[PDB]
């Protein structure tokens, strides 16, 4: 998984060589960083609900036609409602991952690897997932270099989204 | 590989469940411990070359019949093959120390390695021997009170000492 | 040439995608290690002259033979001082390079690709340089993570010597 | 590809000569406003999909042609590869940014460049249009004053410019 | 360009032979298939306004919200209603390019390569494009084997759409 | 890979002997059937997507842990490969039925298939109900009495549950 | 084995895709085409004996040495001539082969792959088999295309041996 | 590559118009001749060996020179390059007969042929007889009125004529 | 591989000891008897084809099952392979002859044979009565007394049939 | 061109070194023999006439029917004959350029390569030139090692043609 | 590449004829002369090692600003490189010398050289002189009477001077 | 290993081809020389004591510090002198091999390969064993053919060391 340690790593393994204070001045680059990291992935956990429930609602307020619109892909149905939250939370999720890991690592193969695909095959929209992460954006209520950490990773993830 | 980090990141998702408290505050300290895991690596990396070259002179004067006629370190191409597997051996040992996670070790090193000896005729417990030796260099040249600032680092070399202890029992 | 900028970009390029949080944390760790990195290097070069006197003396001290012996590759002679002086001078000059790019990369293309070569035709022996080392390494005169930051890239000449 | 650090190491060389207190001050101010420089990237990067899509579509309302049938920017294969080399363009731009020096945007974009779209039949001048307009957008999303510390970035924002213009003079 | 008697001689070109009965029968297969392909191809181009602009009224239809929605990605003002009526356009008369061709060939290199690419990009919705054939498939009053060539290519169509 | 043709040819050589009347009338037969054949193929191929995204949404539906987090279609890399497999199981099924032999679909589709899902740790048997759902689909599809000459189709559709099952039965 | 189908089949796999109307019209071709194929196929088979039998006194006719020389490969005695025969039968077998199948593969595999191989060994000359089946060309007795479709194998035969 | 179809498709298509009446109309008459086209074709085919053989035979007697020693034509690695480039330009003739456009010709074919002769120091005017001579047989084999329903193939003969002149005259 | 005069090399080495008179004679030996050693090569070599020809005749007039329709020398591809297979045989026999050491012969040719017919399918020991024909015509050809210098070649003869007799005991 | 001296730096080179002691034994292995082949080459020489008027009836003899037969590739004709002769003398000069030079190389470039495919499409029989070495390797009229030298390049000849 | 003998070869066959008493006559010499050659190789071959280092050695003390830094040999990588050229000029003219041929020695060494050190920015005409020192080294070491019989040698030695010269004027 | 005779056989086996007069000439060449690397190797062998203990002192006599100075890569302690004495022992074992195998075979196999890697590992200095083997060189006793034999390996060693 992608993480600035492995990364490290691997690049060293390539060049078939021991690390050396190159590598090792990212891992400590890393390591000071985990202070913010840690702080924004917290904030985000303890208020995964609220967000969750929040960000849903953002969705339905923008594209009102996908709680009437009728076929499996909307959530014009519970069961398409829970399945439209349950998306969220797995994007919030990641994101936290990425913080703990200090790295895409987590989202990358976890969500990005095989996105297009899905999307396509189950007609969902992307903007309907960049909308919902817009809302967390605006509203995770973080400051500093704490937001800064949440946002690098949102903005990722409109990114592979567009 | 994994790192510590996405470790607990791997086993969070296969449950579907977020990060608890406890492996915050778990996560936490592995980051407070940060400057000790780079001054182990830093020196032990640095030193090398003294502890393969040393580490082998033993391990030639345990066991002989390794360089006579015949043995299979006999022949510089025998030997320098014995001297790369044993800088090797550390190379993989210093990255998991680096990680916290021993799976780039077991991975890119370990597996098949038994197997590998075996058909090339390589007297795996001698080579045992030869890593258990770098093992005892290594955590001396670590932990060596000199030249920085005090601490204890106990809890680290323990650890130091199983990635060594894994790759012995993984050939031995 | 190797610096924890251009490994940052690097890995990046071969991945053909945009720098990520992964790969700025590497740059905020050197930029945050290069306070004791600079420190030494400042240090190294204000006392260049001296250290290399030293050094010299320190070689010429543990192998007598290489100012008595007869032949060009030794020091026995004011021509064959100068080169070695200039040598040593070659390497002190590398590491603080080093230490201003935060990496092995001068050292790797100006010094240690062709070592083994150059010490074999001219047969220049690797201990030389190794005892030329240890001697800067006890006398640099640096505390702290300037000190660890300078022996760092001694001892990373002296693997390549051995 | 060089970085500005080592860019100065490489004269040092040339010459054979130690680092002046001249150039030590220097480099050592460039470590002095890292910061800025960090988080022009983030930015700029945080943004990639935006200023790509944003900068075409101006370019085509400014120039219908290129994408009415018979223009070089006609189907959707021509019509990809376009917004693939906007892309690619603001790629190697903010290396260069992270850097401090335009060697890898030289080396790995932009030479050989203003050839292959001689070749091609692409227009290289609507190609330096496209580059203008991220430019802008580029640094009007780097120095916004809302959501960071307050201070000046104006030098960076200028040497940001440089780049850009770089790539779009290599092209014309 | 991928038509029946092109991949007939590649085919022949890649083992380095001269064509043989194989590749001949192949040849007049499209040949006795040239009449259907070329009457559902005249049809389409002798309707090709009334079925684009029928077919955009179908997309309207469904997706009411592609008219009102704000943003340039929709059809919301004359001049994205513009851009709406010429894709479609596009669509039609690569389907009859297909039919003279015989082959899928000026569709795929016109306008499947790309195509996912460009619709992320642009925000544009496939199942809009899937409504617009769907539309053309039910209403461009083909009957018999001229109706299979046309609805052969329309489904194509649909499956690189999804 | 051989069509029905050649399955025959293949089998008269080994014998060393000229067609048989019997055999004459066979290929004769086949040949009769022909525009059967290539309606079945056209229908089912140019219904590809639909048949593989409606079988797979039935699969979860029926098996609801197979996209739990730890299922083996959890996270998007594990669905794709999933929906891929699905539309590939279907692509060499199109291809039998173009032959009229299922050497193709056994000898690049379906042999080292179960030996690949147990390495990986795939549910084999939810698998062979992915491909039954598609059979019922596609059959469904293929027999459709609107938009074409009527008569009879019966054999063919036989022929065609024939492949299906014997891909199932590869993997269960 | 090549035939209009399974070329029709390893080109869209070789593509990954699936078939289309371009591989369809291929096959319906070499389907319309099976009735003069299967006819010529029949009649051939029907008239094995006489055109073998004729076929090899042609071939003595032409080259008479091959009846008087001495060696094993000649004619020059009952086993020669046995196993004369027996190669004409061999390539009339492998042409029925073709057109029941639609392409030359089962002659391919079956005769032509090792073919100059084989008449190096054993002394075969090809002139032999030329002449053989110049004579089956001018008295297979068939008309319209059934003869067209009879040539075409043959005429393959005879560039193959030359 | 494109064949007389697709090269009307690439040219309604860069207008971005649909195809007018008179191209319907004309497209639909190639179809018509089809089936002298596939006559054309087998035939010149089916007597591949005889009309290289054949005309390289006339070449050689006709330029004697080409075969003394010291000759181009010399030796039988370039006696059997001599034939084999004879072959493959008569190869791509019959596919630019089947297509009914020279593009397979001159991409895969003649491009390059003038610069590579005359690097290899290979007389391209005496290619250019061979395959003069190979048209003549070529065009007498094609249009021979035994064996075939009679009708006129008059142009598509003139048509045949042309790529051979095409390629004689891109080495001459 | 090894040569006779590698062989005791490697012996000596193993035992990390200097060759001993006994060594130097009984090689001083081998090479007196070089001359013997060239012609066989030579002779053999040079009737490589009527040895595999004839051999081949005689196994299909023994054996006609193998050449009937069916059979694993049926067609001309299986046959090609079959005399290819011969020629190779008879190939690394030779290398061994000049050699003095079987070793080209068992790792280049024989290791991994047995294991290949069995998975074809072709009666390794149809094969083994193949090599023994060539066998007896080798040798007949190359201790023929006409057109050389007289002497005793019996002893080379003997190895000579030593290498057949390997290659055919690793098949049958 | 294949010579011991070419074979000899070759393997010297693609190794990429300098000659050994191992490949100068060869060239001096080459050099003594370079005796014997010298004397063949000049007695070949010295009785080209002769031996090539001699092999040519050699192969009308036992193959009466190519003076007969009609044909271009036979020598029913002065031309045929002229020609005839032509190819044995080429026969005979590259066998004993092979014995100057000291290897294959000259016939291997000169005649070997692409041989099958001429005989081929010339309709020119192996046999016959088999027939034609086989004389002059009874009537050379060479003793001792110059007979070994002379007839080890018309074997190789003999096995080229089968 | 060719020998002294496949290139008169080479020429007789161009012109189609065979050899005249002259052409044996001279080639006959050749291996008369043949003991000499081999020792020539031998020897420059067997100081290989002194003759490039010491040749380099007074090269750097004759123009010293080859290694201030700057210089096209400062730096070890740029020297190796240096050493490495001067190595592999001194092997192809062995070759050369072996083969009594400068074949070998332009078409694998000579050609492209000149262009080579222009793009790279090495002085050629220091190459030249470099060269120009091995060639009075080895020519030295060549004919050196001490330790063999003796003899004329004056000729091999000017033809050895020749390859010499001939690679010093391709740089130049 | 690398003989004349597996270098001839090798080249004919990479050109899948039978061995010629070009390759028998080479292992006649190697026949011929073999009587005077016979002799060389049997000289060496007789006198290995004496040569061995010779060649030792000559490196102590030239480099008297790896008697005195303190470490295990010197010989400075009975164990360090008897490891000296048998590497001495090995090249002049190694060499030996060379002539009866006639090649540099044995030697490149077990003493070239690997090494700079050993020397450079274990602090062994190449002028050591090149005194060692300049003494040898002096002092074998060997004249003629026999000489050129033994030094043509003595030198090789040499240059492999520098
Ligand atoms: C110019 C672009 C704008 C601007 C910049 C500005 N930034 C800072 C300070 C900080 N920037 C960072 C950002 C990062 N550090 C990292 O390691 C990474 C990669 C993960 C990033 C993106 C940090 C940590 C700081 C310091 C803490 C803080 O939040 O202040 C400054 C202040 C510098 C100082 O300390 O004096 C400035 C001025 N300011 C502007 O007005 C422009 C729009």
């Amino acid at each position: 998984m992608k993480t600035p340690i492995t990364e490290a790593i691997a690049a060293a393994d390539t060049q078939g060589r021991f690390l050396s204070n190159t590598e090792l001045q990212a891992v400590d680059g890393r390591f000071k960083r985990a202070v913010a990291s840690m702080e924004a992935a917290r904030a985000l956990t303890n208020n995964a609900q609220s967000l969750i429930d929040g960000a849903a609602q953002a969705v339905y307020q923008k594209f009102p036609y996908t709680t009437t619109m009728q076929g499996s892909q909307y959530a014009s149905t519970p069961e398409g409602k829970a399945k439209c939250a349950r998306d969220i939370g797995y994007y919030l999720r990641m994101i936290t991952y990425c913080l703990v890991a200090g790295g895409t690592g987590p989202m990358d193969e976890y969500l990005i690897a095989g996105l297009s695909e899905i999307n396509s095959t189950f007609d969902l929209s992307p903007s309907w997932y960049i909308e919902a992460l817009k809302y967390i954006k605006a509203n995770h209520g973080l400051t500093g270099q704490a937001a800064v950490e949440a946002n690098a990773y949102i903005d990722y993830a409109i990114n592979a989204l567009s | 590989m994994l790192d510590a980090f996405a470790k607990v990141v791997a086993q969070a998702d296969a449950r579907g469940e977020f990060l608890t408290n406890a492996q915050f505050d778990a996560l936490s300290n592995l980051v407070k411990e940060g400057n000790k895991r780079l001054d182990a690596v830093n020196r032990i990396t640095s030193n090398a070359s003294t502890i393969v070259a040393n580490a082998a002179r033993a391990l030639f004067a345990e066991q002989p019949q390794l360089i006579q006629p015949g043995g299979n370190a006999y022949t510089n191409r025998r030997m320098a093959a014995c001297l790369r597997d044993m800088e090797i051996i550390l190379r993989y040992v210093t990255y998991a120390i680096l990680a916290g996670d021993s799976s780039v070790l077991d991975d890119r090193c370990l597996n098949g390695l038994r197997e590998t000896y075996q058909a090339l005729g390589t007297p795996g417990s001698s080579v045992a021997v030869a890593i258990q030796k770098m093992k005892d260099a290594a955590i001396a040249i670590a932990n060596d009170p000199n030249g920085i600032t005090p601490g204890d680092c106990s809890a680290l070399m323990s650890e130091i000492a199983g990635y060594f202890d894994r790759a012995a029992a993984a050939v031995a």
